[PDB]
């Protein structure tokens, strides 16, 4: 006997509305804000990195740490470039929102560094930015670390002069975590804590193929329910690479759903399911309005 | 603590 009466969206619904769901962690990706119009920064089938030549450059020597600190212009010319022109959350993003506003939301792991998770109103005990955040932007001068605001960066981006501290005049970068860089020590006293707890993991808008986050999903208890809500099917154990891996379809299958199609979609289904249609579209079009009627 | 390698 296994907590899911189904393996299918409707099962996961009576479940997350049953007494033994009380815990939600989600596990979010590129794919919950590309509906915001923000690229996915990991994909060369993007054209993002199509224009690089006029950087002169070594390809992703652009976003690792080494080269940054000695050659910076590259980095920011391309985020001038890729700058979005608004910060709009999605409806998956108001969708954890509404988890948070009803008591369910452990914690929101993220690849992103968009900072969509944080506008949409999650807070910084919510979140573990895997791969860091734009939000915020430190001097690299160990002895400084000077904290600055996006809006000093985008400032400085905009206008295309190179960001330096005001108090020592060093380089002062996004606080994105580069390639060669440590990963967060939060991401891994979180996880610790945090899958020991968890009633529900919610996977949506990741292929989880990017390492260490991908193998999140084996931290969750044997017994815990794993629903993907994902353009594709994701996370199943690799007949080459062959383990926590996602059982889908098996005859052994007992606890991990699939629902193919947009995230916002699915999130919007799972709403509608649960009763939350009419607040869901009520915060997204109230947050979509102040967002658009900022002056 | 660990670095950030491609994938
Ligand atoms: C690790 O996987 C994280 C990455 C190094 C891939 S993040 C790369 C981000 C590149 C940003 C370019 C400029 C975009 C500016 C957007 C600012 C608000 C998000
Ligand atoms: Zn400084």
């Amino acid at each position: 006997e296994r907590l899911l009466d189904e393996l299918t969206l409707e099962g996961v619904a009576r479940y997350m509305q049953s007494e033994r769901c009380r815990r939600v962690i989600c596990l979010v990706g590129a794919g919950i804000s590309t509906s915001a119009g923000i690229p996915d920064f990991r994909s060369p089938s993007t054209g993002l990195y199509d224009n690089l030549e006029k950087y002169h450059l070594p390809p992703e020597a652009i976003f690792e740490i080494s080269y940054f600190k000695k050659h910076p212009e590259p980095f920011f010319a391309l985020a001038k470039e890729l700058y979005p022109g608004q910060f709009k959350p999605t409806i998956c993003h108001y969708f954890m929102r509404l988890l948070k506003d009803k008591g369910l939301l452990l914690r929101c792991y993220t690849q992103n560094i968009d900072t969509l998770e944080r506008i949409a109103g999650l807070e910084q005990e919510d979140l573990v930015e895997a791969h860091g955040t734009f939000y915020t932007s430190h001097c690299v001068s160990a002895s400084c670390r000077h904290e600055y605001p996006l809006s000093w960066m985008k400032e400085k981006i905009f206008s295309e002069v190179t960001p330096k501290c005001e108090d020592c005049q060093s380089l002062v970068k996004p606080d994105i975590v580069f390639f060669g860089e440590s990963l967060p020590a939060r991401f891994f006293s979180c996880m610790q804590s945090d899958f020991l707890k968890v009633d529900l993991l919610l996977v949506m808008g990741t292929s989880l193929q990017v390492q260490p986050f991908a193998s999140l999903i084996s931290k969750a208890p044997l017994s815990t329910p794993r629903l993907l809500i994902n353009k594709e099917k994701a996370g199943q154990s690799d007949p080459f690479l062959g383990g926590g891996g996602m059982d889908f379809d098996s005859k052994k299958a007992y606890r991990d759903v699939a629902w193919l199609g947009e995230c916002d979609q699915g999130c919007l289904a799972l709403a509608e399911l649960l009763g939350w249609k009419k607040e869901l579209e009520d915060l997204v079009r109230r947050e979509h309005a102040s967002i658009d009627a900022q002056s | 603590l660990p670095k950030k390698y491609g994938g």
